[PDB]
């Protein structure tokens, strides 16, 4: 499955994940593209943040669904 | 003149962006129903919101009888404010 991750600055990174993929990897997956340590990421789908011990099927993320990435300075 | 038009729209995208992601979190925001990082983030998006709204004032303050530019600058600022007060309430309620 293919999802997106729009940030505030503008960068619209495009990812490859499994509907029931853990946010743990999702992040390191973004990390593998943009190089941003996970311990400094923040995903937001439907006005809500996405904890680590969960997946995508836990937040229900269709194919080609957009996620918001913000950085915790 | 060249890409100063983009560098512009680029700041606008950022403004509307937040105004978007903040009112999104407010919508799914309930007292008991919500986490610590969930809301706190909002309150953080909130801080950065007051700022850009402030920047939009600086770019305003540097415009002489210019069409759109101001209209567009003041418009975004206007949602920024709307969302700022919006947040104020929703969080306090």
């Amino acid at each position: 499955m293919q999802i997106f991750v729009k940030t505030l600055t503008g960068k619209t990174i495009t990812l490859e994940v499994e509907p029931s993929d853990t946010i743990e990897n999702v992040k390191a997956k973004i990390q593998d593209k943009e190089g941003i340590p996970p311990d400094q990421q923040r995903l937001i789908f439907a006005g809500k943040q996405l904890e680590d011990g969960r997946t995508l099927s836990d937040y229900n993320i269709q194919k080609e669904s957009t996620l918001h990435l913000v950085l915790r300075l | 003149g060249i890409q100063k038009v983009t560098k512009r729209l680029h700041t606008l995208e950022e403004v509307n962006n937040n105004v978007r992601l903040l009112s999104e979190m407010l919508l799914h925001y309930s007292q008991e129903d919500s986490s610590d990082g969930d809301r706190e983030l909002m309150k953080e998006l909130f801080d950065q919101c007051e700022n850009k709204r402030r920047t939009l004032f600086k770019l305003a303050s540097e415009t002489e009888d210019n069409d759109n530019s101001l209209g567009d600058i003041l418009q975004a600022s206007d949602n920024l404010s709307r969302v700022i007060n919006s947040y104020k309430t929703i969080i306090e309620g």
